[PDB]
């Protein structure tokens, strides 16, 4: 299937409490592999997946040097934005940035991204053509003009279409056992009386990877988006994910309901029914 | 633009020196390079943003800091047997984009201050043969025996510095190619029409501004301390 | 300047079995700004050894974090997650239900 | 990333056209050309960004290859002022510029009325003591080094007298020796057969 | 691997 590499950066000012807190994390698909925290003692980009620890000292020295430069740039950016928006120096503000690339099943470049948000709202983004900018307002227009004058997009495009994709391929290979695998959901159903005439059927999907999954309840015919509670997919904490869907049904009609599970790790969709 | 004061720097071996680089271009990225005679540029250290810096290709023996956006000081420590060189600072609006260069600073580090000598300057008068053969008169200025090779030679005609008919050697000559602290020589020519040289009222002066010791340098030798100074030689026109 | 309230889910890493070691999780997501307080409680008392994931965010810029601690559930012990954020009028307590 | 400049050195006569090359196996997002004079800061001549773009600044023409892996600098009717070190540089992936090693360009003057001669000039302040001046030879002539370590000889330099619309090459030689005379001053160099030697 | 060049907004 397709794959992605994404880097997420967050810088938060804290006036009167020192320099802004900077956190960087990197992911390949739904797996985190690196982190940097400006408040930590190590002051190094650190591994968060076993397969990246195989990279040599030059790799780590390089990621650490580069991430420290990102930290200082976004620290300056907080100051610049406070100015562009004529804000006081007393409040805390947030700059977020994300960039990365997607590749298709053939591991060839599919799409690139590079965008920013200020206080949780879109600020500026490189458009899909990787040549033009989408600016949210006058402040962002100032940034856009600055970046056009210094030809930032052309250099970013080269990274997103080349370097980025090359790193993604490298990581997909070195971490092949963990990244190119699929963990099919382990499933089960529970039943609980919620009254003297109704019951709750809950369909579980546990320990699956990647996170993408579809859980649906059907009654004799199809889909039941009525009185069906579906929780947001959540991390189990061990690299896998979980999700459940529940339906409230008239007591005695359990037989009419089936839970359908779709996941890339399953050769064929699962159909589950309540079996006391 | 970019300022690198001073143009010439002289230090005794073992004495750390910090080269200044200041820019008023509102640029985020700054760079330091060194250049040896007849060679290209070698990157020492750079900084893409205030409060961050990273090594170039030849950072050993050097150190920098970037506490302010406008400045990028380069400290030359006990690097090695090669701190003497031409140092250039540059800046770019954002890193990786077009760089604008400062004027450069020539740093010479010597083993012993007693190796410092001011230039002796002499002006050689045009020969009668050249005058009768070409109707032109060439004056030659020779600055000799100086070290370091930090000099600025200029010609003055009747009190005005001239930039006409002048040709000064691009590079000096080592009076001792063997010694690393060899003294240097430099020549220059000023050519005028025979008619101009034949007016006894015309005064010619070759001026050599030398950059040497400062007041911070101690001096115990018997000869005059070789401090920064101007040494000149002159000639006057001659009627035929 | 925009603020988004955290969604909260409290659950175990593996299906609960009394007397068997497991991990208790409190997953907070969809919030902004990133400053957030999350604590895990056992019979009302804050559990000391609690770790959390590295700060990350979603497509809409909202943040998410997983707080977790190893624990051994029993029939009598109650677990819960306490969350506070600027968007909340008062802290929120979400009790762990082994089948949710 | 690498940038290769060719040729390393180029010597041409005033008035000729010339081309210098900057080549790489990799793609650059932006590229610059600089001209530097000895002991001075390099001067930025141009920045190119678009594959295939051409920029003409006076007598200089710059081109960026369609693939953005190469660039060239072409000069029309070279003037002595064009002499210098030409450097190309490209955007570096690690936040710097990747520099080529440069092309050293020397533009020689066209001496229309060569009158090679070796004159003896005397110190204005001292009896005896003098220098030998080899002057007015065409640019085809080259001044070689000295045999004795005690004999000093400068490289040839060009001098312009705009007043008289005149240009001339010259080199100087002097020695602390006694047997040294302007007659054998430049004996280690190929000097014009008809070089005037004042008697 | 992350970007090797940084630039201010």
């Amino acid at each position: 299937g397709s794959h992605s590499m994404r880097y997420f950066f967050t810088s938060v000012s804290r006036p009167g409490r020192g320099e802004p807190r900077f956190i960087a994390v990197g992911y390949v698909d739904d797996t985190q592999f690196v982190r940097f925290d400006s408040d930590a003692a190590s002051q190094r980009m650190e591994p968060r997946a076993p397969w990246i620890e195989q990279e040599g000292p030059e790799y780590w020295d390089g990621e650490t040097r580069k991430v420290k430069a990102h930290s200082q740039t976004h620290r300056v950016d907080l100051g610049t934005l406070r100015g562009y928006y004529n804000q006081s120096e007393a409040g805390s503000h947030t700059v977020q940035r994300m960039y990365g690339c997607d590749v298709g099943s053939d591991w060839r470049f599919l799409r690139g991204y590079h965008q920013y948000a200020y206080d949780g709202k879109d600020y500026i983004a490189l458009k899909e053509d990787l040549r033009s900018w989408t600016a949210a307002d006058m402040a962002a227009q100032t940034t856009k003009h600055k970046w056009e004058a210094a030809h930032v997009a052309e250099q970013l495009r080269a990274y997103l279409e080349g370097t980025c994709v090359e790193w993604l391929r490298r990581y997909l290979e070195n971490g092949k056992e963990t990244l190119q695998r699929t963990d099919a959901p382990k499933t089960h159903m529970t039943h609980h009386a919620v009254s003297d005439h109704e019951a709750t059927l809950r369909c579980w999907a546990l320990s699956f990877y990647p996170a993408e999954i579809t859980l649906t309840w059907q009654r004799d015919g199809e889909d039941q988006t009525q009185d069906t509670e579906l929780v947001e997919t959540r991390p189990a904490g061990d690299g896998t994910f979980q999700k459940w869907a529940a339906v409230v049904v008239p007591s005695g009609q359990e037989q009419r309901y089936t839970c359908h599970v779709q996941h890339e790790g399953l050769p064929k969709p699962l159909t589950l029914r309540w079996e006391p | 633009g970019i300022t690198q004061s001073p143009k010439y720097l002289f230090r005794k071996e073992g004495q750390n020196v910090t080269l200044s680089c200041e820019q008023n271009l509102n640029h985020d990225a700054m760079y330091w390079y060194r250049q040896d005679p007849g060679q290209g540029l070698r990157l020492i250290y750079y900084s893409q943003i205030v409060n961050d810096f990273q090594k170039g290709d030849i950072a050993e023996g050097y150190s920098v800091s970037r506490e302010k956006k406008e400045s990028f000081p380069l400290t030359v420590t006990s690097a090695q047997k090669n701190p003497t060189a031409f140092y250039l600072c540059a800046s770019s609006s954002r890193s990786s984009y077009e760089q604008y260069f400062g004027p450069g600073t020539r740093l010479t580090v010597t083993e012993d201050l007693k190796n410092v000598f001011p230039p002796e300057v002499a002006v050689f008068e045009p020969s009668e043969a050249e005058i009768s053969h070409t109707q032109k008169a060439t004056l030659v200025c020779l600055a000799t025996g100086f070290y370091p090779d930090h000099v600025e030679l200029s010609w003055w005609v009747n009190g005005k510095e001239v930039h006409s008919g002048v040709s000064t050697d691009p590079q000096p000559l080592k009076e001792q190619p063997a010694l690393n602290d060899s003294r240097y020589s430099l020549s220059s020519r000023l050519r005028v029409s025979a008619t101009f040289w034949q007016n006894p009222r015309n005064h010619f002066r070759c001026q050599v501004q030398f950059y040497g010791l400062s007041e911070n340098d101690e001096w115990t030798q018997d000869r005059a301390k070789p401090v920064t100074q101007i040494v000149s030689a002159e000639a006057w026109g001659r009627a035929d | 300047m925009i603020q988004r309230t955290p969604k909260i889910q409290v659950y175990s890493r593996h299906p609960a079995e009394n007397g068997k070691s497991n991990f208790l999780n409190c997953y907070v997501s969809g919030f902004h700004p990133s400053d957030i307080e999350v604590d895990l409680l056992k019979n009302g008392e804050r559990i000391e050894k609690v770790e959390h994931s590295d700060l990350s965010f979603s497509k809409d810029w909202s943040f998410y974090l997983l707080y977790y601690t190893e624990f051994t559930p029993t029939e009598k012990d109650e677990y819960a997650c306490r969350v506070n954020h600027v968007t909340l009028s008062q802290p929120k307590i979400v009790k762990w239900d082994r089948d949710m | 990333q690498l940038l290769e400049q060719s040729p390393q050195f180029l010597s041409i006569q005033e008035g000729e056209n010339l081309t210098v090359y900057c080549n790489s196996s990799s793609v650059f997002s932006s590229l610059q050309w600089y001209r530097q004079e000895p002991g001075e800061g390099p001067v930025l001549l141009v920045t190119v960004v678009t594959g295939g773009e051409v920029k003409k600044l006076k007598r200089l023409t710059f081109q960026f290859g369609d693939a953005r892996k190469d660039s060239s600098l072409h000069i029309t009717a070279a003037q002595p002022g064009d002499t210098g070190l030409y450097l190309c540089a490209g955007a570096g992936s690690q936040g710097n510029l990747i520099f080529g090693k440069g092309t050293k360009l020397s533009v020689k003057p066209n001496i229309q009325n060569p009158d090679p001669a070796v004159y003896q000039l005397r110190d204005s302040k001292s009896s005896d003591k003098s220098v030998c001046l080899f002057t007015d030879f065409d640019s085809q002539t080259n001044v070689s080094q000295s045999k004795d370590s005690d004999v000093y000889i400068t490289d040839k330099t060009v001098l312009d007298m705009r007043s008289m619309d005149f240009k001339s090459n010259s080199a100087v030689a002097w020695s602390n020796k006694s047997d040294f005379a302007c007659a054998n001053a430049f004996n280690n160099s190929i000097i014009p057969e008809d070089t005037f030697f004042p008697s | 691997g992350i970007l090797g060049f940084v630039f201010t907004l």
